[PDB]
């Protein structure tokens, strides 16, 4: 009784044919959610469309493999998808992302303020701006000293516009430990990059 | 038709209690099965469990067996989740469903739940500025809870904008950033409006590069 | 727009009935085995407002306890199951 999703996350254009699969280890459900919405059921009984589904979204199943597959993609269709089986189980998921060109991150980088370093701490953040593929990296560097457990990060949703995604870490010291370095790098590395790509100030 | 109405986000304290209610409208709320399944952040459904209306069969995922339990109020057609001994780890978003013993076809739109050890704050609002493409945002540190909008020059500016999803630190306080790439020669005003509903707080932050 | 089966459980005891309800050529099936149709102990009755129909066991007995659900041709229902408890 143990199922396995995949892909975890597919790329495609408006248009194509995507197959999800989620395979047994010895009927089965589909839900599609939406970011910040509540799930909707697809199929059920492996191969019956719900109440309002489109034709475009069909199910099959042989023995333990499973798969859903969306024959020609609509602007809509790009959300997460979850097949269910029965004591009921989620899989792991697949998130259905627009595809497009590799873009390199801009980056930029943020010192503290004069305000919150007034109140005894610095935030230091840095910008990756409109990326994609979403796999990126931050290595925060102070001093030349790799920076671990002091930052936090988070990623927008891809962009509705250009598909691209952007990423913002957050370096957070105390004013005491801040006054007393000097270079604060936050070094970016990313398959749309010849090399990994620094961006510093001087405090 | 077929409406499951939830109720409103729950902000509690590690070993509270709490009951979150699902009213089902537009069918029998006596002829069908209610499920429940929660979402922590960023992270996949799991299935919590099942009540039917009747009979009193009830099923748990052995996750959420002795201090998850399920209720429900037939003559009104309401569904109940009560938690108690509340634990930070229980910060998520809790779906209703209504469904058959295997499936779950109509959904409730979900409840927000957050524990933390943190009070109301109303955040600080700090400039992001560097010291042909130029980048200028506003830092939105320090709150609690969620959420918090981000606006900037009263919404005209959409354009280029980037609100970050909020982060939440090891203090049980949120940290958020929304920032907007301009170009350089246009550095000519950019303010972020920045409304924290809980605590009552609108902050307006010029940002000067 | 496939037919809604309902309730998704229902319990009797042997000897009373089991009414269904199917929203929506209709067939009652318990693979799925055809059960009745419309137009034995399986009858199907259309309610007043045409769209509803009571699938009902007269005399259930032990071995009657399953899933069920009912289909129009072929867009089938969701699954219901009956429990028979003995007497």
């Amino acid at each position: 009784i143990q199922m396995t999703q995949s892909p975890s996350s597919v790329s495609a254009s408006v248009g194509d044919r995507v197959t999800i699969t989620c395979s047994a280890s010895q009927d089965l459900n589909w839900y599609q959610q939406k970011p910040g919405k509540a799930p909707k059921l697809l199929i059920y009984h492996t191969s019956s469309l719900h109440s309002g589904v489109p034709s475009r979204f069909s199910g099959s199943g042989s023995g333990t493999d499973f798969t859903l597959t969306i024959s020609s993609l609509q602007p809509e269709d790009f959300a997460t998808y979850y097949c269910q089986y029965y004591l009921l189980t989620f899989g792991g998921g697949t998130k259905l992302e627009i595809k497009r060109t590799v873009a390199a991150p801009s980056v930029f980088i943020f010192p503290p303020s004069d305000e919150q370093l007034k109140s005894g701490t610095a935030s230091v953040v840095c910008l990756l701006n409109n990326f994609y593929p979403r796999e990126a990296k931050v290595q925060w560097k102070v001093d030349n000293a790799l920076q671990s457990g002091n930052s936090q990060e988070s990623v927008t949703e891809q962009d509705s516009k250009d598909s691209t995604y952007s990423l913002s870490s957050t370096l957070t010291l105390s004013k005491a430990d801040y006054e007393k370095h000097k270079v604060y790098a936050c070094e970016v590395t990313h398959q749309g990059l010849s090399s990994p790509v620094t961006k510093s100030f001087n405090r | 038709e077929v409406q499951l109405v939830q109720s409103g986000a729950e902000v509690k304290k590690p070993g509270e209690s709490l009951k979150i209610s699902c009213k089902g409208s537009g069918y029998s709320f006596t002829n069908f099965y209610i499920h429940w399944v929660r979402q922590a952040p960023g992270q996949r459904l799991e299935w919590m469990g099942s009540i039917y209306p009747n009979y009193g069969d009830t099923a748990y995922n052995q996750k959420f067996k002795d201090r998850f339990v399920f209720s429900l109020d037939t003559s009104v057609s309401t569904a109940y989740l009560q938690i108690s001994s509340l634990k930070a780890e229980d910060t998520a978003v809790y779906y209703c469903a209504r469904g058959y013993s295997y499936a779950m076809d109509y959904w409730g739109q979900g409840t927000t739940v957050t524990v933390s050890s943190a009070s109301t704050k109303g955040p600080s609002v700090f400039p992001l500025a560097p010291c042909s493409t130029a980048a200028l945002g506003c830092l939105v540190k320090d709150y609690f809870p969620e959420p918090v909008t981000v606006s900037w020059n009263s919404g005209a500016l959409t354009s280029g904008v980037h609100t970050f999803p909020a982060v939440l630190q090891s203090s049980g306080l949120y940290s958020l950033s929304s920032v907007v790439t301009v170009p350089s020669s246009s550095l000519k005003t950019y303010t972020c409006n920045v409304d924290h509903k809980p605590s009552n707080t609108k902050v307006d932050k010029r940002v000067e590069s | 727009n496939p037919p809604t089966f309902s309730p998704a459980l229902l319990v009797v005891t042997e000897g009373d009935n089991a009414t269904f309800t199917c929203s929506f050529v209709l067939n009652w099936y318990r693979q799925t085995d055809k059960l009745a149709a419309f137009p034995s102990r399986f009858r199907v009755t259309q309610l007043p407002n045409g769209r509803d129909f009571h699938m009902s066991v007269v005399r259930a007995r032990r071995n009657d306890s399953g899933t069920y659900l009912c289909g129009a041709i072929i867009k089938e229902s969701l699954r219901a199951e009956l429990r028979v408890t003995e007497r």
